[PDB]
RNA sequence: AUCUGCGCAUGGCUCAUUACAUCAGACGUAAUCUGCCGCAAAAAUCUUGCGGUCCGCAAAAUUGGAUAACUUGGCGAAACGCCAAGCUAAUACAUGAACCAACCGGGUGUCUCCAGAGACGCCCAGCGAAUGA
RNA sequence: CCGGCGUCUUUUGACGAACAACUGCCCUAUCAGCUGGUGAUGGCCGUGUAGUGGACUGCCAUGGCGUUGACGGGAGCGGGGGAUUAGGGUUCGAUUCCGGAGAGGGAGCCUGAGAAAUAGCUACCACUUCUACGGAGGGCAGCAGGCGCGCAAAUUGCCCAAU
């Protein structure tokens, strides 16, 4: 079928290699899973070993990190902004692994009133808040995009290759990359 | 066109051979498996049962 | 005070169309520990590899993101460690050296100059020309060629 | 998947003859290697002469009668290789593999206190889960709590039966080790200086009793005592000495007339 | 006789292919899969019974549905071809174990104290896997 | 009460698999340029894999190999080894052991830990057997044999007693 060897590429020297042996299993590949936005549908792959290796079709959702935070939050996915392979690859929505996303915002402006206690009163007794935010303080382009409604993230997970589409919230310079190319 | 009949209430099936002039009378190009059809439709001694 | 002030891209590093990071470290760590950043500034990761080489002084206070280098990323040299005299350095961080070397006819009791050229990936730590002397170290397979990574490089 | 040998393909140790049939026993995977064992069918009838062929060496084994490392082994094709326990209850003798001076596999025989303890040595350490640090040994054992003084080039002794870490014997300058391997195998010695050279082989020199001095790899010497008077474990007739080629030819040839 | 569990990827033949290929000596896999075999590991899971309409008292958890062989009726010239119905197993398939029975940790609301400390309550805390720190 | 087993998961040694390539290799110039649009050498995100990787999509760069014989053509499995040899050599290696490849040619798969399996499947091509014409099958480079082909190579034998 699809194979992953050297026998049909050319030498260095450019000369054509004269094939002996017919295709064998252990040098096959197997057709893109080609992800994109939608209601969960999974299809798994029987790997070697008996291992399973879950295809991701049409995924919608993911565990988001914010990683100066340390923490993560299931959240929603909204739209694929920008990717760098093709801008083709953004028109028809496909997620791969460093496609950049918009996700929901919701779960992480939730979490920074219940952890620092800043919304965008009510345990009085516990201020262990002002025993954190003294020190710590937040980029103001994430604070932007957080109470505008949807952040700017990236996938860092490989979805055709275990079904989830796991990421991470654009910080620093790497936001403000991006910010460039898309505005 | 030979039939066999089951009755599961009871098992015992048994075959009953059905002729050609009652099978002439029925257009059968309909009757795919899964239908529950009149058995008259096999000679009319079977008169009343599904 | 409530915002902190994050780095500028660094426009000099930054050309390839996708953000250019290294992915062993975390480059937007707001207290980030003594652990990764070096000198002056930035965060970086710097590694030691095996055989008694020292990592140059580029790699731990450069500017340059690379991955496929033997000193800020996963490759691994391990197996053969050999040398080369640099031939072309005309591909974009990846040079082809020269293995020169006298093979010894059994029946002519006399040598016979053979070669053989390797291509091997050049990290942005050295600027080696032609007819320098490197020492290359052995790794997985990087392209359809490059096996060996430059270790050191001795000028001239 | 491999499963057969061809006789010729056997090791040479083994000491099966070339006329007699195509095939030897394959040892299955397990605790030794299939180069670096002696399976128990080769024991019960090559070395022992309690079967005649393979058809009454497994109305022996699969009974249950032979006990390497006082379990009993039902398979004919187990790997029983150096510092293993081969005890038989119903003869009552027991025998532990060492290698002689000549490279070969040797019964050596035992009492019931030198038959409790074998000797291991450490081939990797790592930490498992939990926070528990095994180790691995030559023989595939896997102590998990083993003396925190463990390092890769030990020997650790077990004790088979209650199955407790008796005793540790470090690799260092002063230790006399034996050779599982190469030109020297079966040769015990002092250590006397090791080489690392690292990203590479160790080589380690070596002393003998008499003084002949030679060098392995350090991954072929097996740490066996403190000293070669203060060995852990009893060794073959020869005690690690390789006499001259010369001198034992002629011992044969003197006996040999002695005797008529 | 058939379900089930392993095996049939070995062995045996042949040498047509084949020159940065195969192969030999020597290395690498930290770039990885690995049944059988060896030594080990293992504290996740509100399940049953009886009574009442969700609770109570109990405890060696006495779990559930289906198929072969077989019988019956057979189709077909045949086929190392087949159909339908009726039975019945499990180490097949599916379901499922409270308390005995630990240590350790995180996030968090009332209550005795001092000018932050403790008790109690709730959510979460197993091996493996993903992503982030 | 106790002892033999048998099984999920997890983990590692072992027996392996797969990949990578340090040095080496018959004759040919009446074969001097080879490769690169449709991957050729490299680089960046991915994809795919059991995994590395132009293996592969997108994009960018302009490389890489060669008179130290590339490229193309002819001979044909590679070693261990055999024959001859004062020394240097010259030859043979289909063949028992190791490795590679194939199962009529060529594909493509399923299942499984492992096959691109062939006394497994699917298809086409070339031959091909049974039919009641509706259809159904074949794969001896396994062992005996058979016909051809040739200068040229045996028994449609007995047995698991040994390996
Ligand atoms: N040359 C091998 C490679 O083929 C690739 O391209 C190839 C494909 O585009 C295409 O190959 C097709 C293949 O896609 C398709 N799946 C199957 C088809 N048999 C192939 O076709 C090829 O093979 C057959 C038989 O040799 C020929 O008759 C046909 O003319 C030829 N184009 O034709 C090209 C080969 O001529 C790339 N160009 C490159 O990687 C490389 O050239
Ligand atoms: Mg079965
Ligand atoms: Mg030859
Ligand atoms: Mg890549
Ligand atoms: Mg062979
Ligand atoms: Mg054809
Ligand atoms: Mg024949």
């Amino acid at each position: 079928g699809i194979v992953r060897s050297r026998l049909h590429k050319r030498k260095i020297t450019g000369g054509k290699t004269k094939i002996h042996r017919k295709r064998m299993k252990a040098e096959l590949g197997r057709l893109p899973a080609n992800t994109r936005l939608g209601a969960r549908r999974v299809s798994p792959v029987r790997a070697r070993g008996g291992n399973f290796k879950i295809r991701a079709l049409r995924l919608d959702t993911g565990n988001f990190a914010w990683a100066s935070e340390a923490i993560a939050h299931r959240v929603r996915l909204l739209d694929v902004v920008y990717n760098a392979t093709s801008n083709e690859l953004v028109r028809t929505k496909t997620l791969v692994k460093n496609c950049i996303v918009a996700v929901d915002a919701a779960p992480f402006k939730r979490w920074y009133a219940k952890h620092y206690g800043i919304d965008l009163a009510s345990p009085k007794l516990q201020r262990e808040w002002i025993r954190r935010r003294r020190n710590h303080r937040v980029e103001k382009a994430i604070a932007d995009q957080l109470r505008e409604g949807r952040v700017l993230a990236r996938i860092t997970s490989r979805p055709g290759q275990s079904g989830r589409a796991d990421g991470i919230l654009l910080e620093g310079a790497e936001l403000q990359f991006y910010l460039k190319r898309l505005e | 066109m030979k039939l066999n009949i089951a009755y599961p209430r009871n098992g015992t099936v048994k075959q009953f051979e059905i002729s050609d002039e009652v099978l002439r009378r029925v257009q059968l190009q309909d009757y795919r498996l899964g239908n529950e059809v009149d058995g008259a439709i096999f000679g009319s001694e079977f008169k009343g049962y599904i | 005070p409530q915002y902190y002030h994050a780095h500028q891209v660094d426009a000099t590093i930054q050309h390839q169309k996708a953000y250019q990071r290294q992915t062993a470290v975390n480059e937007n760590m707001h207290r980030s520990s003594r652990k990764h950043v070096n000198k002056s500034g930035h965060i970086r990761y710097a590694k030691k590899i095996g055989l008694g080489f020292k990592t140059p002084a580029k790699a731990l206070n450069g500017k340059y993101i690379d991955r496929k280098c033997p000193f800020t990323s996963n490759v691994v040299i391990r197996g053969r460690i050999l040398r080369g005299i640099v031939h072309s350095t005309k591909m974009h961080r990846t040079i082809v050296i020269r293995r020169n070397y006298l093979h010894f006819i059994k029946k002519y009791q006399r040598y016979q100059k053979r070669h053989k050229s390797l291509a091997v990936h050049c990290s942005p730590a050295f600027d080696p020309k032609q007819g320098d002397e490197v020492v290359v170290g052995q790794c997985r397979p990087l392209s359809k060629t490059i096996r060996y990574n430059v270790l050191e490089v001795v000028s001239k | 998947a491999k499963k057969h040998l061809k006789r010729l393909y056997a090791p040479k140790d083994w000491m099966l003859s070339k006329l007699t049939g195509v095939f030897a026993p394959r040892p299955r995977p397990g605790p030794h290697k299939l180069r670096e064992c002696l399976p128990l069918l080769v024991i019960i009838r090559n070395r022992l002469k309690y079967a005649l062929n393979a058809r009454e060496g497994e109305m022996i084994l699969r009974q249950g009668l032979v006990h390497v490392d006082n379990h009993p082994r039902r398979d004919g094709k187990y790997p029983a290789g150096f510092m293993d326990v081969v005890e038989i209850p119903k003869t009552g003798d027991r025998f532990r593999l060492m290698y002689d001076v000549k490279g070969r596999f040797a019964l050596v025989s035992l009492s019931e206190a030198e038959a409790q303890i074998k000797l291991m040595k450490v081939v990797n350490l790592y930490t498992a889960t939990g926070r528990v640090p095994v180790a691995v040994t030559h023989d595939g054992h896997r102590i998990r709590y083993p003396d925190p003084h463990t390092s890769i080039g030990d020997t650790i002794v077990y004790n088979v039966k209650e199955k407790k870490c008796v005793d540790l014997i470090k690799n260092r300058q002063g230790k006399a080790v034996i050779v599982t391997g190469g030109a020297n195998r079966g040769r015990i010695g002092e250590i006397v200086k090791v080489e690392c050279h690292p990203g590479a082989f160790n080589i380690a020199h070596l002393k003998d009793a008499s003084g002949a001095e030679f060098a392995t790899r350090a991954a072929n010497i097996f740490v066996i005592g403190k000293d070669l008077n203060h060995l852990q474990v009893t060794v073959p007739k020869q005690q690690g000495l390789r006499m001259n080629v010369i001198q034992e030819r002629e011992e044969r040839l003197i006996a040999a007339e002695a005797r008529k």
